DNA sequence: CATGTGATCTAATTAGATCGCATGG
DNA sequence: CATGTGATCTAATTAGATCGCATGG
């Protein structure tokens, strides 16, 4: 994932899954406020989506995944959001010959138990990083490079039970258009 | 959908069997005359592995728990020409009233098959042959059957063992094998009635038996739970060697590890109907080496 | 002592097997190539009878209890060319501290063999061939071995199965068979040491195992109770199919009647070493028809 | 068993084992006083006797068997007296063509239990007869022909323990006169 | 001084019955 | 209206270890 010159940085085209980050990605200027043709596709229920849908929804540069934020508005087990996120990711991934940068991200708002976490990091091929807090699996290099504040969760198990994960949306600027 | 291969360009088949059980896949392949170059089995039951190693004399590489198979393993152990599996259904089938679906309990293990299937898939630009198959019960929630078909991007074909065995066994079969929707035809060596599966001096009450599970109650037939066999005038349950003939396995196939009757039914109860699998793997011998 | 019979004058053999067990006698005769015209078996254990009827497909006539056989039955079921039997030794063998000897408990069943032998004996003036054999343990009171030899009017010959099998089995053999005192010689197909009887991927610690009884403790060898087999670097006991190969029976011979490990070892612990019995019955081919 | 005329009735050749009855047979008069070579052989522990021994002791006309009467001084198990009696009996019987009469009998002075009783009847091919008491297995016809007074065994069951043999079966030896010499 | 055609008592362990209901027949 | 790639709890039934000693080695 080499850095791209500023005069060539096309604007993003992201897919937001179960949680819409439009207003949050707008604030960081990744998309024109004038929406006219959408630059962000949002789907709340993936159950009936096929690969032919994601392919027809235009090529994607970012695929976002997120669990419900302890809202108890969950008619679905927590591992569902992970398995369905992995299913669409392969649908949205372009051909092996890479024409451009492709990034993906899945965040957990502290709803996955230890059993689901070991499944998540295994399906996403990397151990998660905790940003003080939410858990993050992503191929974005700065998220897995910038050492956030590291304190064990032996305290935040009973203690714990969006601006910080907005700062990890930021390192995508080096790759796409900046709007002010 | 995939072109034909000359009888000379046919190389031995390389199989990744997940949730291998008692090596039904290997047994069927070797009974069809197909050269098996490599057979990687993911299994965690000691007795199941004992069956596969003893009956097949160490031709099967056992690779314990599927959740510990990495992407490097699929490429080290690869390439694979065939990926077959049937995951546990105790949290999927309707016979368990406390089932947890495919997202909790042991139903998650389906996604392990889905996960390793994409690893084993030939990358784009590789027109080499590749076949896969996934088996499970028909008595699952339609929400489960829907999601399974979504992840595999394929719809299942149901094949009941009633057509080629002496037992009802209706199962779903996702896959891309040649001619899976074709009409199931019976063979001359298929034991179609329960009498053909019994021993000497034993009499069968029915021509067909209930779907055989791991529990001993599925041997008692009907709503009044009647014994299926009569010998010496007295009623009696099926024998292990008879259960094997019902499933299409060779006789004494599960006579290992000092297993009693209960253990041997536990392995057979969740296995595959051999003649059904043979009907599915039969068109593979036109893509891999003879023997 | 018995004159030779011309080959064309030979007729199929008629056998009376008392305490038949798992039909060891009939098995030996059939594998020797001797045509068996009639095989009357006195046995009371259902599982034992199940083995004999199933493995030999109803060629054996079972006559349930030996103490209920009458003189009329011997004449009706007769004539007999061979009268074989092994009396229960649970009250004779030295392995039982509370054994009751020959005149109480189960030892007195020997006299049933003595009683029915005289019934089957050819009457005075019948020079037709007639052979018999009685087997029992060596570890037996001297008074019992004395009295048994008196009632049979013959002295026993000890044949330890160690010479033709992988196990210690020292047994006494009363009889009038041709060449019983002859030196026991090993055959080309006798599995002489334990490793020849084990399954794939199993290693034998010893070359020869101690005497196998009906209890599971006799599988653990020595005075420090060692497991005789190593598998996957773990100590393990013998398997039923391995016990069968040790005794010389065909594989899966006792895979009958849903029997588990315990039941199958109980039937084999009582049985005869097949290669020993073949040694005894071998010179019978020159007196009866072949097939 | 045809009756034999008196002028050719030879004296008995008796084999008595476990219990000697020469005093009985002499009193009834089957054995002659100046006996000098006896016609009654008596052996106690037959454990080391062979067929040649019985054949050496000459042809026998009567083989008697008996259990120790109501005694605790028995080294042998009760069934031992029966099996050994049955063994020597086959040694005594002559060639198939029976020239003269051959009799045998076995007496139990209430020593054999039920389990041992069915064994005796099976081996001796005959159900016993009770004489008020002792049980008698015998091929002697008048001992199987005549009927003694029937006895309720349920009362005689507890009467066996009251003990805590010569005049009863003397009526059993009686009908042997018709086949052998009468001495007085 | 290690050995045994078994019986025993107790601890594991297994057998068998009951439970369970969406769903085509 | 009968069916089922099972889990449960409790009831029979094993599995396992200890027992036992005359005797050649
Ligand atoms: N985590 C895991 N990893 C690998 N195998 C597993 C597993 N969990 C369960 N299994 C095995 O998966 C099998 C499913 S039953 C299917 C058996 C097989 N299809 C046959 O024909 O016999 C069971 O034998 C079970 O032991
Ligand atoms: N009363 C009786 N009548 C007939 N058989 C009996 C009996 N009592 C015991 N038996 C049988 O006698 C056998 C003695 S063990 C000998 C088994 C046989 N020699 C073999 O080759 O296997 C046992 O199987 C037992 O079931
Ligand atoms: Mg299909
Ligand atoms: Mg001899």
């Amino acid at each position: 994932f080499e850095t791209v010159p500023v005069w060539r940085r096309q604007p993003v085209r992201v897919l937001s899954l179960f949680e819409d980050i439009k207003k949050e990605l707008t604030s960081l200027g990744f998309l024109e406020s004038g929406s006219d043709p959408g630059q962000l596709k949002h789907v709340v229920d993936v159950t009936d989506t096929v690969r032919k849908d994601v392919e027809e929804w235009g090529p994607f540069d970012l695929v976002y995944g997120a669990t419900p934020p302890l809202g108890h508005t969950c008619d679905r087990p927590p591992s569902w959001y992970l398995f369905q996120f992995h299913r669409l990711l392969q649908y949205a991934r372009p051909k092996p010959g890479s024409p451009r940068p492709f990034f993906w991200m899945f965040v957990d708002n502290l709803v996955l138990n230890k059993e689901d976490l070991d499944v998540a990091s295994r399906f996403l091929e990397m151990e998660p990083v905790t940003i003080p807090a939410v858990r993050v699996w992503s191929n974005i290099p700065a998220i897995r490079s910038r050492h956030w504040a590291l304190v064990s969760e032996e305290e935040l198990s009973l203690l714990a039970q969006t601006k910080l994960v907005k700062n990890c949306f930021l390192p995508l600027r080096e790759y796409f258009k900046y709007f002010s | 959908l995939y072109p034909a291969i000359p009888a000379a360009r046919r190389r031995p088949i390389r199989v990744l069997s997940l949730f291998d059980g008692i090596a039904t896949g290997y047994l069927v392949l070797k009974e069809l005359g197909i050269k098996v170059g490599k057979y990687v089995a993911s299994e965690v039951c000691e007795e199941s592995i004992a069956v596969g190693t003893v009956k097949h004399e160490g031709n099967i590489k056992y690779v314990n728990d599927v959740r510990n198979i990495t992407k490097k393993n699929i490429e080290e152990w690869g390439p694979f020409d065939l990926v077959i599996g049937g995951s546990p259904c105790n949290d999927l089938s309707n016979v368990n009233p406390a089932r947890k679906g495919l997202y909790e309990g042991t139903g998650r293990l389906f996604f392990e098959f889905y996960h390793l299937l994409n690893y084993s898939r030939p990358k784009e630009g590789d027109d080499r042959p590749f076949f896969w198959m996934f088996e499970n019960v028909v008595a699952m929630k339609v929400g489960d059957k829907r999601d399974i078909s979504r992840f595999l991007e394929c719809n299942p074909v149901m094949i009941d063992a009633i057509k080629v065995s002496a037992a009802h066994r209706a199962r779903y079969f996702w896959g891309n094998l040649p001619g899976m929707n074709r009409p199931v035809i019976a063979s001359k060596n298929d034991k179609l009635e329960l009498q053909d599966c019994l021993e000497y001096n034993r009499i069968a009450k029915l021509k067909k038996v209930q779907t055989i599970t791991t529990k001993s109650n599925s041997i008692k037939q009907g709503k009044n739970q009647l014994f299926p066999v009569v010998m010496n005038g007295k009623e009696d349950v099926l024998w292990c060697t008879e259960l094997e003939r019902i499933f299409g396995f060779p006789v004494h196939y599960t006579d290992v590890s000092n297993m009693g009757r209960g253990a041997r039914q536990k392995l057979l109860g969740r296995s595959w109907s051999v003649p059904v699998i043979r009907h599915l793997f039969a068109p593979l011998k036109d893509y891999f080496a003879c023997e």
